[PDB]
């Protein structure tokens, strides 16, 4: 039981958490994604990968979600984290949208959604 | 209602009658009270139907399982211990008055009786239900030790009349079952085979 | 080395390391000694001090009125040990209004020592007990090991260099049954003194008597309470 | 390679209480006197630099008004248990009207022990041991009294100990100097100079702190003025 | 038959030549266990055990590793003791409930396939080890019979006529073959059980023992009895004669 | 409601009105009460609507699931064990009675089914606030294997007493036939009553109804 | 329906000397208009040093006992001394509103001696309010022990009457005499009266006799 | 009555290729009116509306709760949702306070998103469904308004005449009901638009 | 329980030289109706003790099968020890209370008798755990009609041979058959002596009724 943990909320000697940088070699491998800023708006643009002769394009995106009705993201990694996460994110926004009668700011989602990726950096296993 | 169960020697003799009625209406004049266990394990059913149909199913499950997991055929007391434990732990959420009647290779014929309260006892006969009420003389005053079978089957049949006769939450036709090593012998007394008495004229 | 760490593997040689591991805690601990004659059941512990200005460790504990015992071992687990059997005995008497018989509260130690035992991240009691009580079947000695077997005892002997105290006993057992109180509570410190290099000796400053019997509750003597027992003893040698 | 935490050696003991036991003597000495008069508890404050405000360190606390605690090694374990002692004795006035003995709230600290592990555990449970060393001076009805408590949970009385990195030095030097009848200025005086003695900065107003309770007063931690008045007399 | 690179360190672990080498090992520190015997005769059941003294010091009848599991079921112990008591713990559990539930006294093989489920369920999983004994129930009724069943520590239940388990096994069962219990009484057998104990028993590598012995049948309305001192010395003596042969 | 079942030579025929009420006033002239439970078993239903709804749709659901894993046409006693044990481990709070009827491996089979959780399996049964009614078109008109047409009468006779007699039950009458091969599930099968043509034109005619703001807003 | 409490009778009282305390009761147990027993004190020796008096319905009577008895045994295993009278009325006090929403029908008063040597009485309600007196009375009849002992050792509405402390002779005489006048009015209180005197020398135990009607 | 607690009345009708919903304006206490412009219909779409009578609370939370479903169903869905689906959705919502409902009669009319076909429905307060093809009702009202409504409304009504009609039976039953009325809101809907306004009524 | 149904009336028990008799009416009465003529409201809990029971049959039967099982599994240790009277009388003590402080009481009146290190032990047991000790006991309508009459003899005579004690207990089942309209002349007497638990078989009373003939004068 203790010999098949692979501790994944684990401090490295050097003072670092090995699964995080691993994960970011995994994105690094993923389909490019940027995002840029204007004064009259804003905008995302991602490589895509889902790209094959037989594919069937049966939905508005493949790397864009809608979040809010204020608001969008674009992902990069591994497909199914991220729908987990962006489900995350519109229930969080619903949430927020039921509790003040108005959209949730945009860092503050970011945020919500960041402080349980880190609870999953830091305890769980 | 009105139930009854009377032992011979190798076998027991069960009755019912057959009157369902919710409020004064009748909403089933034909009932079935008398419910199989197990092979030559039956019971008697009165009080709730919910609660009598729902403990019988229940008993009927874990008596399975356990004559299944044991590899014999079930005692008749272990029956009724299975009722009597689920009508006492119970007791006030049920309205059940039950009796669990049958063979058994270990100790033949046997009758006992789960009324209300959730206890349990063996008896020589017993009898339950609305209608019980009306043929306690009658029952007192007609047993007679070392019956035969057809005997305990006209017994149970007249006192079953006379309690249907006077009780009006007791009616319809009159069931019968016969249990013994041989198996399960069913019957039905209907209209004019239902016994019948002198009414006063003058 | 690969079935040392965990209470749950068994070695290929049909053991248990950490169980043994947990058994040779007792030998870490001083010395202790319990006799019983007919009537009374004696606990005598050597108590040991770190410098000489630290006060020397309790090592006998009262349970319930009829039942004391001596502990070998990490103090810690003593502790616990000491106040599940207190809950046991409080519990029979809170119930039947009647002392609970020394072999059952014996029984439930085993029981509740076993368990863990058995459980993986899960350690045994690292301490041995030796048992003194009197009830209605006369005077008893126990002992039970970090292993969680226990056994009924005429005489024993648990700790470091315990093994002189033990070879004594076994010499004296046709004596012990019909001493009196004084003559057994002599037996136990001499048992207890065989553990000791001759250029140390028994002292009121390091020994603990404990006391039950049919004429006698569970006490305990500590400092100056002591003296009438060690002084009536012989020069022993060298 | 790794183990439980409640694994033990072939020796017979826990890996984890003595890998504690070897943290203590990373820890500032501390040195407590028991005397008829009254115990006092001195130790050193390790002041690692002259920016941080000493008044800040405080290794002697007040359990309740008749109990002192000093400690030593991880500091932040040892806040846990001083609250649960500080409870505890509040939860016996509560309950009894009346004060705890100091052996009963040592005994009730060390009851904190080996309460750790892993499987079979509340979620909230201790994972390892207390690194921390306890020294309970105070005045019951059985008068001054002194007990000292390791990560084993065995706690014991002592007339005179010292705990910490000087661990045997100090305790060597209290051997030398300790009859079971000085007065208190004398215990306060031969702390403080086992104490300059031990220490690798020169022992001033501002790099200790001395506590006393005795029969007639309460808790008393020596104050700036008191610290040089004893200090004066080296 | 030895492998052990990591497949050996817990029961949840198969070895490549499927194997669970734990319970192996459990059963291994039943055979280093002193050998206890119990055989079936046509009224009853006896048990007898080769219990080992370490110390003079202890009492007379002290670590008994003969149980009483129900007031018409006997239970004889081998291997580790500690986990030999929890098992009669559990067993007596089970019995309890089983009279709580149904009215009447267990029947031997329902007991004896209830404790085993519950002792296989340790040979399943690596937080919990297999039991480091191997036991033995027996039992006598009038409308189920004489009846002596046997549990490793894998959880394996069966019926028996006569069987032991501990050191001399084997050495045991060649003796208990010898006999024909399916005639014989729990009377006459008592002195074959001491016997075979006494023959089994090596003095040379072992030392002192003291000799446990166990009625049940209907000698004893169907009580499972410890065998009375007169009995015990008569069978003790029958077999320190028959050393001598 | 008044809901009724028969059993004739080849099936099933189910009944039941068409009236939903609340308090004294009607509020559905048009509701279903003959529910789908499986394509071999459909259930009547009595008693608090949504309950019945509700109740109704997850048996089915669950008998689904069933069938699906078990590769076979649904047994009649799993849906009357299923309601009867989920009725009856809500003591009777749960509004539903019931009448389940349907075809199986085994034959014809008709249950009722009360709200307490107990179960009746009869030739006949009859539910709901005018089950007095069709239960006497029942006791009075009723023979052992019946024709389809013969039995259809029957039911639709019941019904109909229930319609006019009981002041629960209203409108038109509502048949399902069951059959070793064939689900009739005839919707309006009877439409006895009918609302009177309006003598008058209350028609209001654009302008009549003033207004203090408007605002349209187009949509796409 | 169903009531976990019946009234069983039973009448207390405590008296505080200088060097000595009295904890006496009658032993008269009944339910409705029914004597159960004539033999049942409602006195219970504590400790050497202390006496408690539990009057009301028996059940928590009994139970209450009991619980007391097995915590001064826990604290004497705490503590290594033995739980001194005060300190046995605060944890009587914090045991009592434990139940503050379901509580024990008993009426308890504690006599004893403190650590002076001193005598002491402390007074609970049902539900831990309790204070220190130098003599009350509770259960059935106490409304007829206290307005005497106000007047005979509190001295109240007397005019130019001397000061003189309480002997344990007046004591006794006074208790056996207000017993003896309540046992006239009060039909709860009769049978026997049980008094116990706690001295230096320990705790004596002495029996009058009262009425059997 | 819990429902008579703050009154109030909601209608629905059926048009020819169009839809209307109606409901007054009050908020008011038992006795007392303490607004006069409380929102009772609320667009869970375009082309979609609902309009919740009864206890305001509820009114007010289903509606949001509800809000909060559909908006997560429209996410999760690429597209707006189904007359028929936002019924059950609202039906399983009022049931699984099954023993503890809210005291709120939602009605539902809309157009099909995908058609055009109109819809009108009605609920429970435990969410049992009415689907009709003329009218809906809910309300402390609903009987004036059951009467209004059985003998004004006609089968193919044009945007203007559904108009009239709903307004009539709305006014006309709303006044006579005293915890119902001042104001009445309709919005008629159809394909092209939307068409929102606020009737002349009785104030007491 | 919170309402009991199948209910047995008086149960009796006296002391005497040597050991303790208890008395008790073979009826379970449904109401009114005296529906089970034949069932033991007696138990043998071991040897040195014994129970008699008044109210609710079923939870009698309860505390029966529990106190059977706590005998047993002493009796398997077979460690030398076993429960004196006194101790099951705590026990039982203890579990009535336990239920009604749950709210959820076992409807019973019980009397414990026994005989253990030559002392004669009865014990009265409450559905409300009011417990106590006395040289006679009678439950129910005995505690109005036998208790005084036990109480008058045993006043006058402390101490008495079992053949007294088993007549004042023969007298009074006959006082509670003449006034107890829930009794029934069908009754059983259990004993403890050093001899160990004694459960006679189905005793009458025998009964005058001359008063019948006294209407006139
Ligand atoms: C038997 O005992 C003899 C005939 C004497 O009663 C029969 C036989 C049994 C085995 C079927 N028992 C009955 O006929 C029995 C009486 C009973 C009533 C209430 C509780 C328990 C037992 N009838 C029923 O059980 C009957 C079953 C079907 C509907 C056929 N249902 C009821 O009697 C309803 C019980 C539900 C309930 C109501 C209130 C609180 C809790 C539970 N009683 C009703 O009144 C049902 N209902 C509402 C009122 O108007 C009529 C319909
Ligand atoms: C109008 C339709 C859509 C439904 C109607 N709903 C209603 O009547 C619901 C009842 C909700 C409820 C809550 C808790 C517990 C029980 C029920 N009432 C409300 O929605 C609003 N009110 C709240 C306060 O004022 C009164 C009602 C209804 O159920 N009608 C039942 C009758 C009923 C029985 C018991 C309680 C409430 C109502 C019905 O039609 N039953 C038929 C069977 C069908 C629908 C399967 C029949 O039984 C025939 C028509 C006789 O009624």
């Amino acid at each position: 039981s203790r010999r098949y943990d692979s501790r994944t909320t684990i401090f490295s000697p050097e003072g670092r958490l090995y699964q995080v940088e691993y994960a970011m070699e995994a994105i690094g491998h993923a389909g490019t994604c940027l995002g840029i800023l204007a004064n009259d708006g804003v905008l995302l643009a991602a490589e895509r990968r889902n790209i094959h002769k037989l594919l069937d394009e049966v939905f508005f995106s493949e790397k864009i979600y809608k979040l809010n009705e204020d608001m969008a993201c674009s992902v990069a990694g591994i497909t199914s984290d991220a729908n987990v996460l962006t489900n995350e994110l519109r229930l969080i926004a619903q949430r927020y949208l039921l509790q003040y009668q108005e959209p949730i700011p945009c860092e503050q989602l970011v945020t919500a959604l960041c402080d349980i990726k880190q609870a999953y950096t830091q305890f769980g296993g | 209602t009105t139930i009854m169960a009377v032992q011979f020697d190798g076998g027991v003799v069960l009755g019912a009658d057959s009157r369902t009625t919710t409020g004064s209406y009748i909403a089933n004049r034909v009932t079935d009270k008398l419910t199989p266990i197990h092979d030559r394990i039956f019971c008697c059913r009165s009080g709730s139907a919910a609660d009598t149909q729902a403990v019988a199913d229940a008993v009927t499950y874990q008596l399975g399982f356990h004559s299944i997991e044991l590899n014999e055929p079930p005692l008749v007391h272990t029956a009724a211990s299975l009722f009597k434990e689920m009508c006492y732990r119970y007791r006030e959420d049920l309205m059940a008055g039950i009796i669990i009647a049958g063979w058994d290779p270990q100790e033949g014929g046997q009758v006992y009786s789960v009324p209300m309260g959730g206890m349990m006892v063996r008896q020589s006969f017993a009898i339950g239900g609305s209608g019980s009420s009306y043929i306690y003389g009658y029952v007192d005053a007609t047993y007679r030790e070392g019956m035969t079978k057809e005997e305990c089957l006209q017994f149970t049949a007249n006192a079953l009349a006379l309690a249907m006769e006077r009780d009006g939450s007791s009616g319809g036709v009159i069931r019968l079952a016969a249990i013994a090593e041989s198996g399960v012998e069913r019957q039905v007394l209907l209209g004019d085979q239902i016994p019948k008495f002198a009414v006063a004229t003058l | 080395n690969q079935y040392d760490n965990d209470v749950t593997v068994w070695s290929p040689q049909g053991r248990i390391h950490q169980i043994e591991y947990a058994m040779e805690a007792v030998k870490q601990g001083s010395a202790t000694v319990g006799l019983k004659s007919k009537t009374h059941a004696v606990l005598v512990a050597l108590k040991r001090a770190q410098s000489e200005l630290a006060a020397h460790q309790k090592k006998i504990l009262h349970v319930d009125n009829h039942i004391g015992i001596s502990i070998a071992g990490l103090t810690a687990d003593a502790r616990l040990l000491c106040n599940f059997m207190r809950q046991e005995c409080l519990d029979s008497r809170f119930v039947f209004d009647r002392p609970l018989p020394v072999s059952r509260l014996v029984s439930l130690i085993g029981s509740k020592t076993q368990i863990p035992t058995q459980r993986y991240g899960r350690r045994p009691y690292g301490v041995g007990l030796l048992i003194a009580g009197y009830d209605d079947m006369g005077p008893h000695i126990f002992q039970t090991c970090p292993s969680a077997n226990y056994f009924d005892c005429r005489a024993m002997s648990i700790g470091a260099r315990s093994q002189s105290a033990r070879t004594y006993l076994e010499r004296h057992m046709s004596e012990f049954m019909e001493c009196n109180l004084n003559e057994l509570v002599k037996h136990g410190l001499r048992a207890l003194r065989e553990t000791l290099p001759a250029e140390q000796d028994l002292t009121t400053k390091n020994v603990s008597i404990g006391i039950v019997g049919k004429d006698l509750e569970f006490t305990i003597y500590d400092d100056d309470d002591v003296s009438p027992f060690l002084e009536g003893l012989e020069e022993r040698p060298q | 390679y790794d183990r439980g935490v409640n694994t033990f050696s072939p020796e017979g003991r826990l890996f984890q209480v003595e890998y504690a036991i070897e943290a203590i003597k990373l820890g500032s000495t501390a040195i407590g006197i028991q005397t008829s008069e009254g115990v006092c508890l001195a130790v050193e404050k390790r002041i690692t630099s002259p920016l941080m405000e000493p008044s800040s360190i405080e290794k002697i606390v007040e359990i309740d008004a008749h109990i002192g605690c000093a400690m030593s090694g991880l500091i932040a374990d040892a806040k846990t248990l001083i609250d649960k002692a500080r409870v505890e004795t509040q939860n016996h006035w509560f309950t009894y009207n009346e004060t705890m003995t100091v052996e009963s709230v040592t005994q009730a600290v060390s009851n904190l022990a080996l309460q750790f592990g892993e499987e079979d555990a509340d979620p909230g449970a201790m994972s390892r041991p207390f690194g921390v060393a306890l020294l309970f001076g105070g005045v019951d009805e059985k008068g001054p009294q002194l007990f000292h408590m390791d990560p084993s949970g065995t706690f014991v009385q002592c007339d005179a100990r010292a705990i910490g990195s000087a661990s045997e030095g100090a305790q060597s030097s209290l051997q030398e100097v300790y009859h079971k009848s000085m007065t208190l200025k004398e215990a306060i005086k031969s702390s403080l100079i086992i104490l300059k003695q031990v220490m690798e900065e020169k022992l001033n107003a501002t790099n200790i702190e001395l506590a006393t309770v005795q029969p007639g007063q309460n808790f008393h931690m020596f104050t700036k003025e008191e610290l040089e008045e004893v200090i004066k007399d080296i | 038959s030895s492998i052990g690179t990591g497949y050996d360190l817990s029961a949840s672990t198969f070895s490549p030549d499927g194997r669970v080498f734990q319970v192996e090992y459990a059963m291994k520190a039943v055979e280093n266990s002193s050998t206890a015997i119990g055989i079936r005769c046509k009224d009853g059941v006896v048990f007898g055990v080769e219990k080992l003294v370490l110390s003079k010091l202890y009492e007379e009848g002290s670590n008994k590793r003969l149980f009483n599991v129900d007031r018409h079921v006997g239970m004889a112990v081998a291997g580790l003791l500690a986990d030999a008591r929890s098992l009669a713990d559990i067993a007596r559990e089970e019995a309890s409930n089983f009279r709580s539930n149904f009215g009447y006294n267990i029947p031997l093989k329902h007991l004896a396939d209830r404790v085993a489920m519950y002792v296989h369920a340790y040979t399943l999983y690596s937080a919990v080890r297999p039991f480091g004994c191997s036991f033995m129930l027996g039992s006598y009724s009038v409308n189920d019979g004489a009846q002596l069943y046997m549990i490793d520590p894998s959880g394996v239940s069966y019926g028996y006529w006569g069987c032991a388990i501990g050191k001399a096994r084997q050495a045991a069962k060649t003796e208990i073959e010898k006999l024909q219990m399916k005639e014989m009484t729990c009377r006459d057998i008592v002195k074959e059980v001491a016997k075979i104990i006494y023959i089994v028993h090596d003095e040379v590598k072992d030392k002192a023992f003291e000799l446990e012995l166990s009625w049940v049948g209907e000698l004893t309305n169907g009580r499972h009895e410890i065998v009375p001192k007169d009995i015990r010395e008569e069978a003790e003596k029958y077999a320190k004669e028959s050393l001598k042969e | 409601t008044t809901i009724a079942g028969v059993v004739y030579k080849d099936g099933i025929v189910l009944g039941a009105d068409t009236r939903a009420t609340e308090g004294m006033v009607v509020a559905d002239k048009n509701c279903s009460k003959i529910h789908f439970i499986s394509p071999n078993i459909y259930c009547c239903g009595a008693g608090t609507a949504a309950d019945t709804d509700m109740t109704t749709q997850l048996i089915s659901s669950n008998l689904e699931l069933h069938s699906l894993s078990t590769g076979r046409l649904p047994r009649v006693v799993t849906a009357n064990r299923m309601l009867k044990q989920m009725l009856f481990r809500y003591q009777g709070y749960i509004g539903a009675a019931l009448v389940l009827g349907g075809v199986d491996v085994t034959g014809p089979h008709l249950y009722s089914i009360y709200p307490h959780g107990s179960t009746d399996k009869l030739p006949y049964v009859t539910m709901g606030s005018g089950s007095l009614a069709a239960m006497a078109v029942f006791e009075d008109k009723f023979r052992p294997d019946m024709e389809e047409e013969e039995a259809k009468n029957l039911v639709s006779e019941a019904i109909a007493a229930g319609i006019f007699n009981d002041l629960g039950s209203g409108s038109n009458i509502d048949l399902c036939v069951i059959s070793k091969n064939k689900l009739d599930f005839l919707r309006p099968y009877t439409v006895p009553n009918k609302k009177g043509t309006r003598l008058g034109r209350y028609r209001c005619e654009k302008g009549t109804t003033a207004v203090l703001t408007e605002k349209i807003t187009p949509l796409e | 329906r169903f009531s976990p409490y019946v009234f069983n009778g039973g009448t207390i009282l405590a008296i505080a000397g200088e060097d000595f305390a009295i904890v006496a009761s009658d032993t008269r147990l009944s339910e409705g208009f029914s004597i159960h027993t004539r033999d049942s004190p409602k006195c219970y020796k504590l400790t050497d040093k202390t006496v408690i008096g539990c009057s009301g319905f028996h059940g928590d009577c009994l139970t209450l006992t009991k619980i007391i008895e097995a915590r001064l045994k826990m604290y004497k295993h705490s503590n290594n001394k033995a739980m001194t009278t005060g300190a046995i009325a605060a944890m009587l006090s914090t045991i009592l509103y434990s139940r503050r929403f379901f509580p024990y029908y008993v009426y308890n008063i504690i006599g004893g001696l403190d650590e002076e040597g001193k005598g002491a009485v402390y007074s609970f309600d049902p539900v831990g309010s309790y204070q220190r007196d130098s003599f009350k009375a509770g259960g059935s009849a106490s409304a007829m022990l206290q307005p005497l002992l106000d007047n005979q050792v509190g001295f109240k509405n007397m005019q130019n009457v001397e000061h003189v402390p309480l002997s344990l002779d007046r004591a006794m005489r006074l208790v056996k005499d207000v017993f003896i006048s309540a046992a006239e009015r009060d039909v709860y209180t009769g049978d026997a009266l049980r008094i116990c005197i706690v001295t230096k020398e320990g705790i004596r135990e002495e029996t009058v006799s009262l009425r059997k009607d | 009555s819990i429902m008579s607690y703050n009154g109030g009345a909601v209608m629905a009708m059926k048009g020819k290729n169009c839809v209307a919903i109606a409901a007054d304006r009050r908020f008011g206490i038992q006795a007392q009116m303490v607004t006069t412009d409380f929102q009772k219909i609320f667009p869970m779409g375009d082309r979609l509306y609902i309009g919740l009578a009864g206890l305001a609370t509820d009114v007010q939370t289903v509606a949001q709760r509800l809000k909060f479903r559909l908006n997560l169903y429209e996410l999760k869905e690429g597209r707006q949702i189904k007359p028929y689906t936002l019924m059950s959705m609202v039906a399983n919502l009022l049931y699984e306070k099954r023993f503890g409902p809210y005291y709120t009669e939602p009605v539902i009319a809309g157009l099909d998103p995908k058609t055009f076909k109109p819809f009108i429905c009605s609920l429970d307060l435990i969410g049992c469904p009415m689907v009709t093809d003329d009218f809906v009702v809910s309300g402390t009202c609903a009987e004036q308004m059951y009467g209004m409504c059985e003998s004004l409304w006609e089968p193919n009504m044009d945007p203007d005449h559904l108009f009239e009609t709903i307004s009539q039976a709305m006014l006309n039953a709303v006044d006579r009901d005293a915890v119902s009325g001042m104001g009445v809101i309709v919005h008629i809907i159809e394909k092209d638009k939307i068409t929102t306004r606020t009737l002349k009524a009785r104030m007491d | 329980t919170q309402n009991p149904m199948v209910t047995g009336t008086s149960v009796l028990g006296v002391k005497f030289e040597g050991g303790v008799v208890i008395a008790a009416d073979m009826l379970g009465s449904y109401g009114s109706l005296a529906r089970f003529r034949n069932i033991s409201r007696i138990m043998r809990v071991n040897n040195s003790t014994m129970l008699g029971a008044s109210g609710d049959y079923a939870d009698f039967q309860y505390l029966k099968q529990v106190l059977g099982q706590m005998v047993i599994d002493e009796e398997l240790l077979g460690d030398g020890h076993s429960y004196s009277p006194r101790a099951i009388h705590s026990w039982l003590t203890r579990a009535m209370y336990s239920r009604r402080s749950k709210m959820n009481p076992l409807w019973n009146t019980m009397v414990i008798g026994g005989y253990a290190d030559g002392e004669s032990f009865l014990g009265y047991v409450d559905m409300l755990g009011v417990a106590y000790e006395a040289p006679s006991l009678a439950t129910g309508y005995g505690a109005y009609l036998a208790q005084p009459l036990l109480r008058e003899v045993l006043e006058k005579q402390p101490v008495l041979s079992q053949t007294e004690a088993r007549d004042l207990v023969e007298r009074c089942m006959r006082v509670l058959y003449y006034r107890d309209a829930r009794s029934y002349n069908r009754f059983q007497i259990a004993t403890v002596t050093e001899k160990g638990v004694e459960i006679e078989g189905p005793l009458s009373t025998e009964t005058n009724w001359d008063i019948a003939h006294m209407i006139s004068g």
